RNA sequence: GCACCGAAGCUGCGGCAGCGACGCUUAUGCGUUGUUGGGUAGGGGAGCGUUCUGUAAGCCUGCGAAGGUGUGCUGUGAGGCA
RNA sequence: CGGCGAGCGAACGGGGAGCAGCCCAGAGCCUGAAUCAGUGUGUGUGUUAGUGGAAGCGUCUGGAAAGGCGCGCGAUACAGGGUGACAGCCCCGUACACAAAAAUGCACAUGCUGUGAGCUCGAUGAGUAGGGCGGGACACGUGGUAUCCUGUCUGAAUAUGGGGGGACCAUCCUCCAAGGCUAAAUACUCCUGACUGACCGAUAGUGAACCAGUACCGUGAGGGAAAGGCGAAAAGAACCCCGGCGAGGGGAGUGAAAAAGAACCUGAAACCGUGUACGUACAAGCAGUGGGAGCACGCUUAGGCGUGUGACUGCGUACCUUUUGUAUAAUGGGUCAGCGACUUAUAUUCUGUAGCAAGGUUAACCGAAUAGGGGAGCCGAAGGGAAACCGAGUCUUAACUGGGCGUU
C-alpha cells in the first residue's frame, strides 16, 4: 500500500528513577 | 556453489511435527514448540520402559498377594514356600493362574504351606 | 606474506644440531662485584633453552 | 575408466568443519571453550607474550655479532669432486659443477668420506683427514 | 615388450619401463584430478559488507528503542547486502611433480595395452579434409571412441574428426592424461610411439 | 530371629560396537570367549544429505522430471528406496 | 633498523621480460641534405552495412514431437538460439568462401608547411659542489652514519681538475654532477566487439531482471525501497440468470488443463473456518509418557488385531543460555517461511599419502601452452665456535683426569 512510514520515538518517556 | 537449503529444511521441520501429531495446541502445529513435545516424550519414553517392568511387577505382587490372603497365607510367607519348595522357580506374572485358574492357585499355595510346615 | 621472525629473539638463540638452541645466561652484565666468581664463572659458558620454553622460542624463530 | 580412479587410502582427510549441531562434535562453541581472549573473532596473543611478564626473548642477553666473510665460505665433501668434470678441483670450477654458488671465495674439503678418482685440489683449504684421503686415492694438493 | 603392429604384422619393440609397468592407481589419480583442476577458471562474485552499497550510517540509536544492536545495514545478519565470507576470483592450477607426471602416463599406457586399449599402427591418415572418409576408415577398423595420436599430425586428418565427436586427433606432444583414459582406444601411429617413447624416457 | 518389598546395581534371554586372546581361517571374516561402552570443556575416529564439475551425446523422464502431500518398507543415526 | 618493544626491512650478486640511443650549452663552410610533428594524396591493411552457406522421412504416445522405434542423408558445418516436449537435416546460424559507394584506425610511399642534416675547428652546465643551523628522504628512529633533498646563513676546484667506493685517512679502483629529449617490457577500463565460467537465479545476483536512483524521507548535503512467471496460442470468457444498467457470483463457451480467469505455473508453513468420529459440564498443575477400558471404524473367520479417539490410572516443573547451582519469580524467543556466523590468500610446522632418494625440486620466463624447456634458486648430505678458524670433531683453558654442543 503506500502504506509504510515508522518514526518511533526514544522508549516513550514518563518517570522512573528507582531508587538509587 | 550456493546451497538453496530449505527443500531439506522442511524435510527436517516435518520429521518432527509428524511426530508430534496428536499433541494439544502449539506442540502439534509449531515445530519450535513441537520439537520440544518430541523430544520430552522421547525422554519420558526411555525412563518409562524401565518403569512398566516395575509397575506390572507390583501390579503382579499385589494380585498374587490376595489370593493368597484368600487361601489363608500372606504374601511374604507364600514365596518363601515356594522358593523353600524344594528348590522351584516360576514366575511372578505367571501366577496370571491367581485369576484364571484358582484352584491351581490353592493347589500353589498348599505346595508352599508343606514346605513351611 | 612470509613469517617475520621475532627479531628480538633471533639475537639471544642460535639453533643447534640436533635441534635445540642455546642462550647466553642472564645474571652476568652488570652489578657484578657482590657475586661469587663460582657462579659467574658457571654464567659464562652457553646453555641449552629448556623443554618449557622450547614452544615460546620456535614461534618466534619460524626461519630459524 | 575415468569413474573407477579413487584416491590412497587415508590421503583425503575431511577436516573440521564445527559450529554445526551437537551431533558434530564441534558445535556451539566450535572446541573455543567459554569465554576469555582466546574464544571471540580475531581472539589470540602474539608470539612470545608470557602474560604481561618479562618474555624469555627478553630476560636473556644478546650475544651476536655476524661473521659476514663467512658468508661467503662453502665447505665441500670428498663426495664431490669426482663429479666436478675435468680432474682439477679449482677455486670455482666447483662453482660451475653448482656446489659451491656465485658468491663464494673461500672453501675446504672436509672429510665427508669417499673420493676414489685421483684428482688434484689447487687454491682450497683441505683439512688432515680430506688430505689424507684425498692422497690415498691418487689425489694431489698443491696450494 | 613387443607390440602387435595391427595391420602390417611387424611388431614394434617399445620400452618395457614405459609399457610394460604396473598400474599405480594413487599416482594417476593425483595427476587425474589435477589435471581436472586447472582446468577451472576463477571469476566469481559476492560483495562483502566492504562493497554492497549504502552508507555507514548506524540505523538507529544503540540504546533506547526496544530493537536489536543495528549497525551496518550491510551486516550479513540483514535482509539484502551481506555474504559474510564473499569469495573471489581464485586459481586452482595443483602442482604435479616432473617425475610425477611422466611416472603416471605410464602407468596409464602401461594399462591401455593391459586391456588392449591401445592399438599401434604403421601411418594413420585419411586421404581428404571430408569427414564421412574418416567415418569409414573407423568403420573399417572396427572404431568409434578414439584418440589416436598421429606422428606429425595433418590437415584432413584434423578436420576429418573435428565434428565426430568421440573421436580426437592429437600430435605427439598433445598428450595429456585424461583423454589417454577418455577414449575408449587409444589409437596411436608407430612413428608416434617412438616419440613418447622418448618424452618420457 | 526368620521372612518379604525394593534400583537403570547383580543374574538371566536376545542384540550392537572397541580391545583381547583361542579356535575355524589369513587382498580376512567367522565362531566362540574374557573384557569395555554415563559424560560438559575438549581431543580422536567414521559417516548422512544438500549445491556445483567430470564420468554423461550415458542413464531416468509427457506411458509424467523437479517441487508439494500422503502411504509402505528399510538403516544405529544423519537418511534411503518404493 | 628498532621505547633493539610493537614492528620496519635492503643491497651485492644471479635467472628472466624488453632492449636504443640522441640533442643544447656554437661559429665557419656547405645549406636546406638526415629527422620529427602538422598535414594533402596514394596504397595496402583492419574498421563502420552486408552475401552465399550442406543434408529427414516413416510411424508410436500426445493438446502439440524435436521424444521412442525404423531406415536414410550432410559434416572443414554436432558453436548456439528458436520452434506446441529433448531437432546436425523446420527456422536463425555455425564451418567455409566472399563483399565497401563512402568515412575512418594503422602502416608504409610521396606532395605542401614548419623543422634542421653535413664536414672543420671549438665548447663541456657556480650562488652550484661542499660546509653551519633546522627538517625531510634513503629498510636505516643521529646513531660511529656514509648517501640524497633543501627552509636558513655560507661557498669552491675546473682535467695537473672533480664525484663515489657507508664515520674518517692513505693507496688503489671507478665514474664525470650542477641543461634536456627519448620507444619497448609496466599500469588502468567510463566505453566498443567477440568469447568463457565446478559464479548468482528474484530475501540470491547490481540498490535496480519491473519506466530505480524511481516512489518515499530530509531545509539540505544526503538516504533510499518494495515489485518477475495465465497459455503452446488470447483462443483474455459471445450469450443467459441473481444483483443497485453495481461489487461479486452461477451457467455457457475457449483450451490439454478454468481445480491455468487475469487477486492467473508450482501453491509449503504460521493463521481462520465448514463437515464427520471419539472425548469433555465433581474436576486442579510443562499437558506428555507407561498402563488402559469404552466408542467409531476396518480386519480376520473369531481369537484381548490395524486406525482414530482416550474415561480412569503410575510417573512427570518446557527449551536455550549463563552458572557452584536454575521449574525458577534469572537471559532470549508471539508464530511460520526464507536468509543468518570458523572463510580466503600467502608463509611456516606437524600428521597422513604419493613421487623419487643422498639426493629432492624448480621460480619467473620460453612455450609445439596442464606437455617440453628453464636448476637462477631452495631444502638436505657436518658439526662446533660470538668470530678468525678448525673439522668428525670442535669449543672451553696454559692444559684437560675433563666438560658443553656434535659424530649413530
Ligand atoms: N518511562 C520511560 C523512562 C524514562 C524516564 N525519563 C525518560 C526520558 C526520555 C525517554 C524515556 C524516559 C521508559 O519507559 O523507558
Ligand atoms: N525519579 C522520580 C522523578 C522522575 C520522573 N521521571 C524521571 C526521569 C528522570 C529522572 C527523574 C524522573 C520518579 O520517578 O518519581
Ligand atoms: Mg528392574
Ligand atoms: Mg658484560
Ligand atoms: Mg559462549
Ligand atoms: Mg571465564
Ligand atoms: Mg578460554
Ligand atoms: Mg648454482
Ligand atoms: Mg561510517
Ligand atoms: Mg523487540
Ligand atoms: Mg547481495
Ligand atoms: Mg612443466
Ligand atoms: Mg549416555
Ligand atoms: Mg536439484
Ligand atoms: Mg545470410
Ligand atoms: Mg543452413
Ligand atoms: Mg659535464
Ligand atoms: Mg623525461
Ligand atoms: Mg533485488
Ligand atoms: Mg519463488
Ligand atoms: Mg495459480
Ligand atoms: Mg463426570
Ligand atoms: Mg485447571
Ligand atoms: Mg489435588
Ligand atoms: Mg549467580
Ligand atoms: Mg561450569
Ligand atoms: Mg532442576
Ligand atoms: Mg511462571
Ligand atoms: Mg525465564
Amino acid at each position: 500500500h503506500i502504506c509504510v512510514t515508522s518514526k518511533w520515538f526514544n522508549i516513550d518517556n514518563k518517570i522512573v528513577d528507582h531508587r538509587p | 556453489a550456493r546451497v538453496k537449503r530449505g527443500v531439506i529444511a522442511r524435510a527436517r521441520h516435518k520429521k518432527i511435527l509428524k511426530q508430534a501429531k496428536g499433541y494439544y495446541g502449539a506442540r502439534s502445529r509449531v515445530y519450535r514448540v513441537a520439537f520440544q513435545a518430541v523430544i520430552k516424550a522421547g525422554q519420558y519414553a526411555y525412563r518409562d520402559r524401565r518403569q512398566r517392568k516395575r509397575q506390572f511387577r507390583q501390579l503382579w505382587i499385589a494380585r498374587i498377594n490376595a489370593a493368597a490372603r484368600q487361601n489363608g497365607i500372606s504374601y511374604s510367607k507364600f514365596i518363601n514356600g515356594l522358593k523353600k519348595a524344594s528348590v522351584e522357580i516360576d514366575r511372578k506374572i505367571l501366577a496370571d493362574i491367581a485369576v484364571f485358574d484358582k484352584v491351581a492357585f490353592t493347589a500353589l499355595v498348599e505346595k508352599a504351606k508343606a514346605a513351611l510346615a | 606474506p612470509k613469517i617475520k621472525t621475532v627479531r628480538g629473539a633471533a639475537k639471544r638463540f642460535k639453533k643447534t644440531g640436533k635441534g635445540g638452541f642455546k642462550h647466553k645466561h642472564a645474571n652476568l652484565r652488570h652489578i657484578l662485584t657482590k657475586k661469587a666468581t663460582k657462579r659467574k664463572r658457571h654464567l659464562r659458558p652457553k646453555a641449552m633453552v629448556s623443554k618449557g620454553d622450547l614452544g615460546l622460542v620456535i614461534a618466534c624463530l619460524p626461519y630459524a | 575408466r575415468l569413474n573407477t580412479l579413487s584416491p590412497a587410502e587415508g590421503s583425503k582427510k575431511a577436516g573440521k568443519r564445527l559450529g554445526r549441531g551437537i551431533g558434530s562434535g564441534l558445535g556451539k562453541t566450535g572446541g573455543r571453550g567459554h569465554k576469555g581472549q582466546k574464544s571471540r573473532s580475531g581472539g589470540g596473543v602474539r608470539r612470545g607474550f608470557e602474560g604481561g611478564q618479562m618474555p624469555l626473548y627478553r630476560r636473556l642477553p644478546k650475544f651476536g655479532f655476524t661473521s659476514r666473510k663467512a658468508a661467503i665460505t662453502a665447505e665441500i665433501r670428498l663426495s664431490d669432486l669426482a663429479k666436478v668434470e675435468g680432474g682439477v678441483v679449482d677455486l670455482n670450477t666447483l662453482k660451475a659443477a653448482n656446489i659451491i654458488g656465485i658468491q663464494i671465495e673461500f672453501a675446504k674439503v672436509i672429510l665427508a668420506g669417499e673420493v676414489t678418482t685421483p684428482v688434484t685440489v689447487r687454491g682450497l683449504r683441505v683439512t688432515k683427514g680430506a688430505r689424507a684421503a684425498i692422497e690415498a686415492a691418487g689425489g694431489k694438493i698443491e696450494e | 615388450m613387443e607390440l602387435v603392429l595391427k595391420d602390417a604384422q611387424s611388431a614394434l619393440t617399445v620400452s618395457e619401463t614405459t609399457f610394460g609397468r604396473d598400474f599405480n592407481e594413487a599416482l594417476v589419480h593425483q595427476v587425474v584430478v589435477a589435471y581436472a583442476a586447472g582446468a577451472r577458471q576463477g571469476t566469481r562474485a559476492q560483495k562483502t559488507r566492504a562493497e554492497v552499497t549504502g552508507s555507514g550510517k548506524k540505523p538507529w540509536r544503540q540504546k533506547g528503542t526496544g530493537r536489536a544492536r543495528s549497525g551496518s545495514i550491510k551486516s550479513p545478519i540483514w535482509r539484502s547486502g551481506g555474504v559474510t565470507f564473499a569469495a573471489r576470483p581464485q586459481d586452482h592450477s595443483q602442482k604435479v611433480n616432473k617425475k610425477m607426471y611422466r611416472g603416471a602416463l605410464k602407468s596409464i599406457l602401461s594399462e591401455l595395452v593391459r586391456q588392449d586399449r591401445l592399438i599401434v599402427v604403421e601411418k594413420f591418415s585419411v586421404e581428404a579434409p571430408k569427414t564421412k572418409l574418416l567415418a569409414q576408415k573407423l568403420k573399417d577398423m572396427a572404431l568409434e571412441d578414439v584418440l589416436i595420436i598421429t606422428g606429425e599430425l595433418d590437415e584432413n586428418l584434423f578436420l576429418a574428426a573435428r565434428n565426430l565427436h568421440k573421436v580426437d586427433v592429437r600430435d605427439a606432444t598433445g598428450i595429456d592424461p585424461v583423454s589417454l583414459i577418455a577414449f575408449d582406444k587409444v589409437v596411436m601411429t608407430a612413428d608416434a610411439v617412438k616419440q613418447v617413447e622418448e618424452m618420457l624416457a
